[PDB]
């Protein structure tokens, strides 16, 4: 199950992606 | 002589009462996003007293819709592959958010077909690969991604 967390993931994204 | 040894790297850890083990599929959470990301755990050291993890990105289909010319089953998710950005990016252990079941029903020769139990206990399920480079999708698993062997990609080797 999710659960946020205060420190944010780190993401890049393939191009027109996100 | 003396000894030094190199970076610590780990198998399985234990955070917020929730025991993460390599090549586990967890959610992360970005500022601001309202909805997580889905990744697999591929790496796990210690840098500098920082805990980092390396994660394989799944896209869900929100995230590629742009590149996605048919439908999607309810569950479905694409597991990142090829090379480029968006395969993977390193993160703080810190910001995992939570255990996800990822089941692949992938026909690769390396994936176990999983048992109807499995299937019925899975968040999401995937057969198909996103590369990257050309952002497309393949039902075709290359022989590694990310440097990891494909088949340490899939399903467990036992149930």
């Amino acid at each position: 199950p999710p659960k946020r967390r205060a420190i944010s993931a780190i993401r890049k994204f393939p191009r027109d992606c996100g | 002589g003396g000894i030094k040894m190199d970076t610590q790297f780990y198998d399985s850890f234990t955070f917020d009462n929730v025991k993460y083990s390599l090549y586990d599929n967890v959610y992360l959470f970005k500022s601001g996003e309202s909805e997580p990301y889905i990744g697999k755990i591929i790496k796990i050291w210690q840098q500098n007293q920082a805990k980092k993890v390396k994660i394989l990105w799944f896209f869900l289909p929100d995230e590629i819709r742009k590149h996605l010319s048919g439908p999607v089953m309810e569950k479905e998710i694409f597991l990142a592959c090829g090379e480029g950005v968006g395969l993977a990016d390193i993160n703080p252990l810190e910001a995992i958010g939570g255990k996800c079941t990822v089941l692949c029903i992938s026909k690769d020769e390396r994936n176990r077909q999983p048992s109807p139990r499995e299937l019925a206990m899975a968040d999401y399920i995937f057969y198909r690969f996103f590369d990257v480079n050309s952002c497309t999708l393949s039902e075709q698993l290359p022989e590694k991604i990310a440097g990891v062997e494909g088949n340490l990609l899939l399903n467990s080797k036992v149930e």
